[PDB]
RNA sequence: CGGAAGAUCAAGGGUUCCAGUCCAACGUUAAUCGGGGCUGGGUGAGUCGACCCCUAAGGCGAGGCCGAAAGGCGUAGUCGAUGGGAAAUUGGUUAAUAUUCCAAUACUUGUUUAUAGUGCGAUGGAGGGACGGAGAAGGUUAUGUCAGCCUGGCGUUGGUUGUCCAGGUGAAAGGAUGUAGGCUUACAGUUUAGGCAAAUCCGGACUGUAGGCUGAGAUCUGAUAGCAAGGAAGUGGCAAAUACCAUGCUUCCAGGAAAAGCUUCUAAGCGCUAUAAACGAAUCGUACCCUAAACCGACACAGGUGAUCAGGUAGAGAAUACCAAGGCGCUUGAGAGAACUCUGCUGAAGGAACUAGGCAAAAUGGUACCGUAACUUCGGGAGAAGGUACGCUGUUGAUGGUGAUAGGCUCCUUGAGCUUUCGACAGUCGCAGAUACCAGGCUGCUGCAACUGUUUAUUAAAAACACAGCACUCUGCAAACACGAAAGUGGACGUAUAGGGUGUGAUGCCUGCCCGGUGCUGGAAGGUUAAUU
């Protein structure tokens, strides 16, 4: 849940923090972790390529499981950690041969419960199955977009999808930003939406929280020179023009998608 | 106050030494245009 | 080989550390040659001096001194000396 | 001067180090002196560092991809420390080196030979190595101080053979030991959807059977060392680190290198473990400066320059004052004692009348206790404001620690000596007791920005930028977006509770109307409309 800060400080007053006694304590898994050294933001040129990127913690790389592709073998759930390279808590798992792997751990998934991969799998939550197998109504997270690569869509923390139909050898998916899209199958999916639901709740009350995630500050094409920017310029405050990106490309409602190998995919949106 | 040169050994010889120049076609300009010259010094 | 051993000492050395090493541990100093090894000063020695045993050698090299002669700044050569430990 | 202006380094320099000799130039003066000239000397390592083994970021990169050329990228790899990986300490010695020489006592790791036993072998598997921030309670040592002991002294002026004065005096690593702490079930057997193959090793599932590892310090040994006046002492109390136990323990979230050495396991294939004995451990560095006159600043330049060591008395203290060890008086002096300048000290009466403006100065300043308003987000405001005590002497109450001594590497009781913290009462001196140095001035109204932060290196520190928070909008993943000619990248080994762009800027109350213009989104009936034909 979240918790309050007292305003015992400035920098405190406005600190709600997600708070889960339920995961693990101790050090993660240790043969399935990777050394990962910032970026900074920068791509093979050294150029930022990415913006407000830097600093922050380091953090070792948890390897997920997103293909779950130890089917039939029994796994049971030893431990529910807390992962800093995303916002969904993982669950260790712990087969009957006895490998040990990082899966993302859905919300109605605790210590101790039994997971399964597969086609002949029941539907709770945590258990992986292609999407034909998974009853239409159902509440899914972890989907696979290409047959085998492993889950791309709907990993976040709370993320949850809905399994509209089918039309032939697709699913009919909708998607948590409003979006209904076909996908094969023969794609899997995990039941149940993700862990770490209240995410979203939380405040990080002051700029070094920021710091500490490895956010770089932000600063306002307004308040820059026009060599510097396209808002950039002026005696005061002031606009001036259409809003837009330091590169020139308008930031208000202009669409930017451009992908035809893909556009039949794709149902329709929602309109708000 | 903090001045312009700071020396260091190893960045000297790492940003301008003999192995430097020769590892680029343009550092070999240098040292050919250096040679021509007849500069007692090639290199850092 | 044997004549690799006889370009080892170049010459002893004469200086007041050089006589009281030797008066009270009877220890000699050589300048070596440059490229020589302490195994090589051992052999060398015991080879141009019959009848002696070697302890230790203690090898140094020593840059030479720059003397600025007339016009030109020039230098001397670096040398190696080894201060060799005899047998008493 | 002395948390350096002493000492040890790294970096950088390179002979400046030491001796002799010289004084033209150099040195802001002179110089017999010197970091100056000249001539000689000086740097000694299996253990310190480098090299070496290993890898990080990041390079280079057989093949590979890409690109007019040049080239760009990238796999395997190969490099790359600022990090991981073996090992010694005390004392003496030089004009100048010393964990290097010498003495004593150690330690690490090899080769060869031999004796036995005997399945050995990896770039691969598994363990290990191996790690964050904060905080806290201890236990110690370094070290200090007093005492004891030894050696000297009887004081130019009252006293000083004593409860007097001064100086000296405390051996390490290592080997044993296994303490205060810390962690912790152990062994055997059966088997196997796992560790890319294999595995007796790990992991898993079962069946029986029930103190160990680590660890500062103390103690013993090392240990008949060394050390002064001309051949001495060398052991007790107390205090006490930021060092050590401790890579520990406890908590938190922002979730905390890698690889090798090392221990085991097997694969292809065909030496290893103990006991010693002898022999070895190469090469490079080592002088000297290093808060500096030796480095970076054109200078022997008031600047800058990472780490380490950290004595005494006061003191919370690495502040401050005065001292120790050690090191210096800063390479022009001598007079005079005008104006004026600078830096200070004191100032009648008045007390901001000064001035753009209390600028500058003056003032306040410690600890304990009492007391403390509006307002408030209930945290604060607050050390609000404002008061009182404070030295020394004697007596006296309580109290923490440590433990001699007795009684039953341990326990309990008792408590000598030493030391800690609060008080009370009585006296006493001065103008003054937080006496020096040191060390908040404080209130009322009001604009701005929520706040900590950031910024015009070198005239602007702010109301500017950022900020947590808010909203719009884009983006379904080969994402949008960005670098790039492309390959290849970042976004991200992330996935709409995410990522980008834009504005706004904590919070409270909130955020009206206008879609004509220009954008954006959707639509396509009609008009117009390219190459082409």
């Amino acid at each position: 849940p979240i918790v309050k800060a007292k305003p015992t400080s400035p920098g405190r007053r406005f600190v709600e923090k997600v708070v889960h006694p339920h995961l693990y304590k101790g050090r993660p898994f240790a043969a399935l972790l990777e050394s990962k050294s910032k970026t900074g933001g920068r791509n093979n040129n050294g150029r930022i390529t990415t913006r407000h990127i830097g600093g922050g913690h380091k953090q070792h790389y948890r390897i997920i499981d997103f293909k779950r592709t130890k089917d039939n073998i029994p796994a049971t759930v030893e431990r529910i950690e807390y992962d800093p390279n995303r916002t969904a808590h993982i669950a260790l798992l712990k087969y009957a041969d006895g490998e040990r792997r990082y899966i993302i751990a859905a919300k109605k998934q605790a210590v101790g419960d039994t997971v399964m991969s597969g086609e002949a799998s029941p539907i709770r939550p945590g258990n992986c199955l292609p999407l034909k197998n998974i009853p239409l109504g159902t509440v899914i997270h972890n989907i696979e977009l290409k047959i085998g690569k492993g889950a791309q869509m709907a990993r976040a923390a709370g993320a949850s999808v809905q399994l509209l139909g089918r039309d032939g050898i697709y699913a009919i998916l909708r998607l948590r930003s409003g979006e209904t899209r076909r996908v094969h199958v023969n794609c899997r999916a995990v039941i149940g939406e993700v862990s770490n639901t209240e995410n979203n709740l939380k405040s990080l009350g002051k700029a070094g929280a920021s710091r500490w995630r490895g956010i770089r500050p932000s600063v306002r094409g307004v308040a820059m020179n026009p060599v510097d920017h396209p808002h950039g310029g002026g005696e005061g405050r002031n606009k001036g023009r259409h809003p837009t990106s330091p590169w020139g490309q308008k930031s208000k409602g202009l669409k930017t998608r451009h992908n035809k190998r893909t556009d039949s995919m794709i149902i329709r949106r929602a309109k708000k | 106050m903090k001045r312009t040169f700071q020396p260091s050994v190893i960045k000297r010889k790492r940003t301008h030494g003999f192995r430097a120049r020769m590892a680029t076609k343009k550092g070999r300009q240098v040292l050919a245009r250096r040679r021509a010259k007849g500069r007692h010094r090639l290199t850092v | 080989n044997n004549a690799r051993l006889y370009q080892v000492l170049r010459g002893p050395v004469f200086s007041e550390k050089s006589q009281m090493l030797g008066d009270s541990l009877g220890v000699q100093v050589f300048k070596i040659d440059s490229k020589a090894t302490k195994l090589e000063v051992k052999k060398a020695v015991e080879l141009m001096f019959e009848g002696v045993e070697v302890l230790k050698v203690n090898t140094l090299n020593v840059k030479g001194k720059t003397k600025r002669f007339g016009k030109n700044i020039g230098r001397r050569n670096d040398y190696k000396k080894a201060y060799v430990t005899l047998k008493a």
